[PDB]
Protein backbone atom coordinates (compact mmCIF):
# COMPACT_ATOMS: atom_id res chain seq x y z
CA UNK A 1 0.00 0.00 0.00
CA UNK A 2 2.35 2.17 1.31
CA UNK A 3 4.74 0.35 -0.67
CA UNK A 4 2.70 1.35 -3.77
CA UNK A 5 3.61 5.24 -2.88
CA UNK A 6 7.06 4.27 -2.91
CA UNK A 7 7.34 3.22 -6.12
CA UNK A 8 5.40 5.94 -7.64
CA UNK A 9 7.28 8.39 -5.56
CA UNK A 10 10.74 7.64 -6.63
CA UNK A 11 9.92 6.98 -10.50
CA UNK A 12 8.57 10.31 -10.02
CA UNK A 13 11.28 11.88 -8.93
CA UNK A 14 13.52 9.56 -12.01
CA UNK A 15 11.36 10.54 -14.27
CA UNK A 16 11.35 14.67 -13.52
CA UNK A 17 14.92 14.48 -13.64
CA UNK A 18 14.57 13.98 -17.24
CA UNK A 19 11.90 16.70 -17.83
CA UNK A 20 9.41 14.08 -18.04
CA UNK A 21 5.98 14.37 -15.63
CA UNK A 22 4.80 11.65 -13.54
CA UNK A 23 1.46 12.94 -14.43
CA UNK A 24 1.32 12.48 -18.27
CA UNK A 25 1.13 8.75 -17.67
CA UNK A 26 -1.28 8.17 -14.44
CA UNK A 27 8.79 9.88 8.29
CA UNK A 28 7.53 7.98 5.48
CA UNK A 29 8.78 10.88 3.82
CA UNK A 30 12.04 10.08 5.32
CA UNK A 31 12.27 6.89 3.68
CA UNK A 32 11.33 8.14 0.19
CA UNK A 33 14.14 11.10 0.66
CA UNK A 34 16.98 8.38 1.40
CA UNK A 35 15.89 5.98 -1.58
CA UNK A 36 15.76 9.12 -3.66
CA UNK A 37 19.01 10.08 -2.47
CA UNK A 38 20.68 6.42 -2.63
CA UNK A 39 19.41 6.17 -6.24
CA UNK A 40 21.09 9.21 -7.19
CA UNK A 41 24.49 7.80 -5.80
CA UNK A 42 23.99 4.86 -7.38
CA UNK A 43 23.76 6.49 -10.63
CA UNK A 44 26.37 8.68 -9.94
CA UNK A 45 29.09 6.19 -8.90
CA UNK A 46 28.61 3.79 -11.60
CA UNK A 47 27.53 6.81 -14.46
CA UNK A 48 28.80 4.46 -17.47
CA UNK A 49 26.90 1.44 -16.46
CA UNK A 50 23.88 3.62 -16.17
CA UNK A 51 23.88 5.84 -19.16
CA UNK A 52 23.13 2.74 -21.21
CA UNK A 53 21.68 0.45 -18.87
CA UNK A 54 18.68 -0.84 -20.90
CA UNK A 55 19.37 -0.37 -23.95
CA UNK A 56 20.51 -4.30 -24.74
CA UNK A 57 16.99 -5.85 -23.40
CA UNK A 58 15.57 -4.18 -26.96
CA UNK A 59 12.19 -3.61 -24.80
CA UNK A 60 8.87 -3.79 -26.53
CA UNK A 61 5.02 -3.78 -24.48
CA UNK A 62 5.35 -7.67 -25.75
CA UNK A 63 8.95 -7.94 -23.95
CA UNK A 64 8.87 -5.71 -21.53
CA UNK A 65 7.40 -7.35 -18.60
CA UNK A 66 9.46 -10.68 -19.56
CA UNK A 67 12.33 -8.83 -19.40
CA UNK A 68 11.91 -7.14 -16.20
CA UNK A 69 11.05 -10.44 -14.43
CA UNK A 70 13.78 -11.80 -15.58
CA UNK A 71 16.37 -9.08 -14.52
CA UNK A 72 14.67 -8.92 -11.39
CA UNK A 73 14.61 -12.80 -10.42
CA UNK A 74 18.84 -12.91 -11.58
CA UNK A 75 19.36 -10.12 -9.22
CA UNK A 76 17.65 -11.46 -5.91
CA UNK A 77 18.35 -15.16 -6.98
CA UNK A 78 21.14 -16.12 -4.01
CA UNK A 79 19.69 -13.53 -1.77
CA UNK A 80 18.69 -9.82 -0.74
CA UNK A 81 20.95 -6.83 0.76
CA UNK A 82 19.83 -3.09 1.07
CA UNK A 83 21.95 -2.01 -1.75
CA UNK A 84 20.30 -4.62 -4.26
CA UNK A 85 16.86 -3.37 -3.39
CA UNK A 86 18.47 -0.12 -4.56
CA UNK A 87 19.61 -1.51 -8.04
CA UNK A 88 15.46 -2.51 -8.03
CA UNK A 89 14.32 0.83 -8.02
CA UNK A 90 17.21 2.20 -10.28
CA UNK A 91 16.66 -0.40 -12.80
CA UNK A 92 12.74 0.55 -12.37
CA UNK A 93 13.97 4.00 -13.01
CA UNK A 94 15.84 3.02 -15.94
CA UNK A 95 13.21 1.12 -17.77
CA UNK A 96 10.58 3.88 -17.16
CA UNK A 97 12.64 6.46 -18.40
CA UNK A 98 13.68 4.70 -21.76
CA UNK A 99 10.01 3.69 -22.27
CA UNK A 100 8.91 7.15 -22.48
CA UNK A 101 12.58 7.71 -24.37
CA UNK A 102 10.74 5.29 -27.07
CA UNK A 103 7.75 6.09 -27.45
CA UNK A 104 6.31 3.15 -25.64
CA UNK A 105 4.45 5.57 -22.40
CA UNK A 106 2.28 2.65 -22.04
CA UNK A 107 4.79 0.61 -20.45
CA UNK A 108 5.47 3.62 -17.69
CA UNK A 109 2.37 2.51 -15.40
CA UNK A 110 2.58 -1.08 -16.01
CA UNK A 111 6.42 -0.84 -14.75
CA UNK A 112 5.29 0.99 -11.69
CA UNK A 113 2.63 -1.57 -10.85
CA UNK A 114 5.00 -4.54 -11.73
CA UNK A 115 7.58 -3.09 -9.06
CA UNK A 116 4.61 -2.79 -6.56
CA UNK A 117 3.99 -6.47 -6.52
CA UNK A 118 7.17 -7.82 -6.77
CA UNK A 119 8.19 -5.26 -3.86
CA UNK A 120 5.19 -6.60 -1.77
CA UNK A 121 5.56 -10.33 -2.33
CA UNK A 122 9.29 -10.71 -2.78
CA UNK A 123 10.96 -8.40 -0.92
CA UNK A 124 9.00 -7.00 1.81
CA UNK A 125 9.32 -10.28 3.98
CA UNK A 126 12.95 -9.79 3.87
CA UNK A 127 12.99 -5.97 4.93
CA UNK A 128 10.60 -6.86 8.05
CA UNK A 129 13.14 -9.31 8.61
CA UNK A 130 15.75 -6.66 8.51
CA UNK A 131 14.84 -4.23 10.59
CA UNK A 132 11.76 -2.28 8.24
CA UNK A 133 12.43 0.53 5.86
CA UNK A 134 13.77 2.61 8.97
CA UNK A 135 16.61 0.68 9.24
CA UNK A 136 17.52 1.92 5.58
CA UNK A 137 16.84 5.44 6.17
CA UNK A 138 19.37 4.84 9.45
CA UNK A 139 22.03 2.96 7.06
CA UNK A 140 21.93 4.55 3.83
CA UNK A 141 19.96 8.00 4.49
CA UNK B 1 21.07 -13.53 -22.27
CA UNK B 2 21.25 -9.89 -22.50
CA UNK B 3 18.89 -9.85 -18.93
CA UNK B 4 21.68 -11.90 -17.92
CA UNK B 5 24.26 -9.79 -18.06
CA UNK B 6 22.20 -6.59 -16.81
CA UNK B 7 21.31 -8.31 -13.54
CA UNK B 8 24.90 -9.50 -13.51
CA UNK B 9 25.85 -6.05 -13.38
CA UNK B 10 23.21 -4.91 -11.59
CA UNK B 11 24.46 -7.34 -8.49
CA UNK B 12 27.61 -6.31 -8.50
CA UNK B 13 27.36 -2.64 -8.48
CA UNK B 14 24.42 -2.74 -5.53
CA UNK B 15 26.76 -5.71 -3.65
CA UNK B 16 29.25 -2.75 -3.75
CA UNK B 17 27.45 0.51 -2.71
CA UNK B 18 26.25 -2.02 0.32
CA UNK B 19 29.55 -2.91 1.31
CA UNK B 20 30.40 0.52 1.35
CA UNK B 21 27.80 1.84 3.51
CA UNK B 22 28.74 -1.02 5.98
CA UNK B 23 32.36 0.12 5.87
CA UNK B 24 30.26 4.01 7.08
CA UNK B 25 28.39 2.02 9.95
CA UNK B 26 31.68 1.38 11.99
Amino acid sequence: QSNRELVVDFLSYKLSQKGYSWSQFSESEAVKQALREAGDEFELRYRRAFSDLTSQLHITPGTAYQSFEQVVNELFRDGVNWGRIVAFFSFGGALCVESVDKEMQVLVSRIAAWMATYLNDHLEPWIQENGGWDTFVELYG
Amino acid sequence: ASTKKLSECLKRIGDELDSNMELQRM
